[PDB]
RNA sequence: GUGUAAGUGCACAAGGGAGCUUGACUGCGAGACGGACAUGUCGAGCAGGGACGAAAGUCGGGACUAGUGAUCCGGCACCUCU
RNA sequence: CUACAACUUGGUAUUGGUGCUCGAUACGGUUUGUGUAGGAUAGGUGGGAGACUGUGAAGCUCACACGCCAGUGUGGGUGGAGUCGUUGUUGAAAUACCACUCUGAUCGUAUUGGGCCUCUAACCUCGGACCGUAUAUCCGGUUCAGGGACAGUGCCUGGUGGGU
RNA sequence: CCGGUGCUGGAAGGUUAAGAGGACCCGUUAACUCCCUUUGGGGGUGAAGCGGAGAAUUUAAGCCCCAGUAAACGGCGGUGGUA
RNA sequence: ACAGGCGUAGUCGAUGGACAACGGGUUGAUAUUCCCGUACCCGUGUAUGUGCGUCCAUGAUGAAUCAGCGGUACUAACCAUCCAAAACCACCGUGACCGCACCUUUCGGGGUGUGGCGUUGGUGGGGCUGCAUGGGACCUUCGUUGGUAGUAGUCAAGCGAUGG
RNA sequence: UUUGAAGAAUGAGCCUGCGAGUCAGGGACAUGUCGCGAGGUUAACCCGGGUGGGGUAGCCGCAGCGAAAGCGAGUCUGAAUAGGGCGUAUCCACACAAGAGUGUGUGGUGUAGUGGUGUGUUCUGGACCCGAAGCGGAGUGAUCUACCCAUGGCCAGGGUGAAGCGCGGGUAAGACCGCGUGGAGGCCCGAACCCACUUAGGUUGAAGACUGAGGGGAUGAGCUGUGGGUAGGGGUGAAAGGCCAA
RNA sequence: GAGCCCGGUACGUGAAAACCCGACGUCUGUCUUGAUGGUGUUCCCGAGUAGCAGCGGGCCCGUGGAAUCUGCUGUGAAUCUG
RNA sequence: GUCAACCGAGCGUUGAUCCGAGGAUGUCCGAAUGGGGAAACCCGGCACGAGUGAUGUCGUGUCACCAGGCGCUGAAUAUAUAGGCGUCUGGGGGGAACGCGGGGAAGUGAAACAUCUCAGUACCCGUAGGAAGAGAAAACAAAAUGUGAUUCCGUGAGUAGUGGCGAGCGAAAGCGGAGGAUGGCUAAACCGUAUGCAUGUGAUACCGGGUAGGGGUUGUGUGUGCGGGGUUGUGGGACCUAUCUU
């Protein structure tokens, strides 16, 4: 399995490397963790490796970082870009978690995980202003104040 | 069997042998297994009945692709 | 006595002995026997190329009859067939 | 007699990581070429007129060892300019520098493999707990705990086989 | 009574499938060197490649082999002479 | 392979469990079934009245605090223990090692007891730094009570499980 | 049908009716007949109210020998015209050679097959007709009988008198002994009931496996009822190769 | 035993409604913003597939020298000098 | 109506009886479908309506199962999912043969028999249709300057061949014919697109050059769904780039 590493591993090398390894290793251990990527294309593999490396470096957190993000979760109003019909007051399409987290990227700063976003508690597809909360800690969770771009 | 799911590599029915024949089949099964996988899209673990061949197909083709191809066939996965 | 059972024959020797020696060949074969059929048996004579012999002539295994097994399927050498 | 079920053996896909040990393959410096003339195991071989030394050498005792035990090269260290130039003998010359590199024994580097001690992430759990579930010794899902690349299944293969 | 057959155990050996290997050869031919009448036909070497049947070697169980086992199937003899 | 095989929820299934009627008379034929008489078990209406509690509120409970007495006790830090960081003195068969007289083929190699730094090495005790332990408290504080705050709320006609 | 049957070898009660060499196919071979004649004939199909017209793709003949290349009234083998094999419709007339059996070269006479149909035999198909035991596939069946499950019921009557318990003797205490109670038992005699040992009868039966008189068990490894389950190379079997709808 | 009795035939007639054929006009698209040819090189021409090996089926073909077509496993390529 | 008469009572020129096409009603079982069930018979729910002094009763409807689409929720558990609730459309079974894909015997013949044959037949399964399936060359052929989708019929051919070279099986090419549509539609390179998982030259790039505001038609990636372009064999096509430019 020709794949491009993302992190450092025993007897393979370091991040960014290119290795031909055993198929099951790459099948079961690395590739389903987001720790590697198939080598199918030059620029496709290059871009994926670069972006995945940046995101893996930037995704980390600790318990105390959660205790601090529990305070920093009361950010300013992070707005969301929308294409919908304002005719009746219903939205065409549901809006991603990437969109919310990239809005936080370009307004507040923290580039969080789409996973922990309680978007279900947002209940998008009703035109208004949805609240939000996120599994920051085991026990501690803080809240964000939000608004929507009228369509 | 429960039948394959990604390709449709069903059985076959052989027959005779060497050392004088005797006429007599022996199904040539396919090699299905019970490997599981993970759908990052919908956040879920799926178990399938897939041959090693089909695993090959997956790892050089994706899983989303495969479930869409199976949705076509409307297998009750 | 005849290599080996028995018979028919062998002294005119097919018995015994000595010298050369490879016909213990190739290509054929008139006419005949015996014959359910397939098998089986002899066969003069012609040609090349030889043995022996001075020559005539004899030699296509053994004095004769037994000593072995069809067809199919494969194997080895040679062919100016495909 | 021939064959089949069932059982069983091994190879292979599922099916991987590190460590050790035992093989041969190739990139690599290496041990090592007893024919008399005679320092004489004369590495055969193509340029070929100095020979590497001094970015520290003879003869050397000793760390070493083979051994065709006459002999062979190797290193702490003195030594501080020593054997040597066709040394001359020859099919053939140094064993001077340089080198395509073979009959060799050793050993680094990619490997190709196996066996053994293990980790877990595939896989298995009629082990537990919770949920779907109000009822469910079913089934599924999450999780804990455990086993573990073994087992199970598929394909090829050898064997026993009146069980049929 | 452990020889015969079977069961259990243990491999120092011998035979031992598949698979991994792929030496050496045989087909084909890019390219040459002679033969000949001439309007190139017939001979030899014949690179790599593609193919053919392929050995050497490494190969487990089993079998042969070594012991145990009969409230396991099973088996248990004769002649002669002397008071 | 497909046909189909099993099977949980559940649903059917008495040969059993629970559940309210006995005697006499009658026709040409039925009879605990109709008739005569006396009884019983479900439900359902109308009305009668004895006690009824919701509204009134009649009695009877808790929340839980600001906090006071003494005490788990990040704990600033305290009462007793050893071992070994660097380690202190005494001594003992010392890798190379500096080296009394002699065995020893007549000698280049095979050594010994005392002798000296080193102390790859060995035993003993004492100023000893790191160590955690049980005991008593201080911060946090958890245990015992005065106001309170059984005040606003709360239980009290009934039927009451498809649950125990 | 038998060497041989009036045959005491088989078959037939009698009548009436029914009941066994057939058809397909350009099939094969042989032979009659008809058309054509070195030629013969079409198939599918198209057109046709009909049985008729067309349709040249094909087949059979017209030259064979040889494994084959290949050659050709010759060819194959072989070194060979040197013999032979096969073939050259056959006869006829003249020659030359031998009478080892006749051959060889000329001349003329000139070659007859094919398509319909009929008959006989024949090939493939059930192939003159009737007749098995038994093989395979898919299903039906445990209401009889074999066994198991779930739930109820039945076993008159009379005897024997285990364990235990009590009293008494005995004991140092026991063990032990006697009297009583208790009333167990794959216990006993005997009806119902379940079986079926002997024997007689029946034996074109009352009966497609019974009756009469006797007999075994008869509180248990019981008999039975209602409902249910196991199904064919499979079930079930206190096991006989027994039972699974006479 | 019927041409001339009857029923009916040869022949010609007949459908308010439903059904089927086409026929139309609706309705629907669809090319119209276009084409013929030129010219030198990069890119594409249907991937777990075709191919090869191991067991097998069926093809005139019974594993045979055995193509083409194929089923299960295992391995596994290129895009037109393919 | 009739076997099938008898009796009684009636209708009909105002057009009956009779025939044809469409409608209505259409008890109960049956795929059977509210639940259940020994088939045609037992019990119910919900909305409405009729009815009783109230209950009982009665009538009209509707309620199964799965597959898909849409809608609400997203349990363990965070994303979120399986699942749950509502609505909408389908399927469900029967059939005489005919078809396609799959499975798949045996008696028979071989004078035995296993390979073979009987036969890939019978039978079984899954799905169809009025017909099915196949079908446009990764084909045949042999140097002929050939053919040109497929299928079904005739012949080739009982041949070449295959085969315990035994029984027996057995083509195709080619040729003549029926019918003709020598038929069409897509993917990919390449653009324009909505996007969706990612990131940030955070800039000399997103476009027709150029005169240029911005300061990103997101800057660059990558698959997804839509739209263009493209459908070939003597190769074509998309980029490119001239020419006439209906």
């Amino acid at each position: 399995m020709k794949l491009i590493l993302t992190a450092e591993v025993e007897h393979l090398g370091a991040a960014g490397d290119t290795v031909e390894v055993k198929d099951g290793y790459g099948r079961n251990y690395l590739l389903p963790r987001g720790l590697a990527i198939v080598a199918s294309r030059g620029a496709e593999r290059q871009a994926e490796e670069i972006r995945r490396a940046r995101e893996s470096k930037v995704i980390r957190d600790i318990e105390h970082a959660n205790e601090l993000k529990t305070a920093l979760e009361g950010l300013g109003d992070v707005t969301l870009s929308v294409n919908a019909a304002g005719d009746t007051g219903k939205l065409f399409g549901s809006v991603t978690a990437a969109d919310v987290v990239n809005a936080i990227k370009k307004a507040g700063g923290p580039n969080l995980d789409k996973r922990t976003v309680q978007l279900a508690k947002a209940h998008i597809k009703s035109v208004g202003t949805h609240p939000v909360t996120v599994k920051l800690h085991t026990g501690v969770e803080a809240k964000v104040s939000l608004n929507v771009v009228a369509q | 069997s429960a039948h394959c799911q990604v390709t449709g590599r069903g059985p076959g029915f052989g027959n005779s042998v060497s050392h004088s024949h005797r006429r007599t089949p022996r199904r040539w099964d396919p090699n299905i297994q019970n490997k599981t996988y993970y759908l990052p899209s919908e956040g879920r673990r799926i178990r399938l009945r897939v041959s090693a061949k089909g695993i090959k197909v997956i790892d050089r083709d994706g899983i989303e692709a495969v479930v869409a191809r199976m949705r076509a066939r409307g297998e009750k996965y």
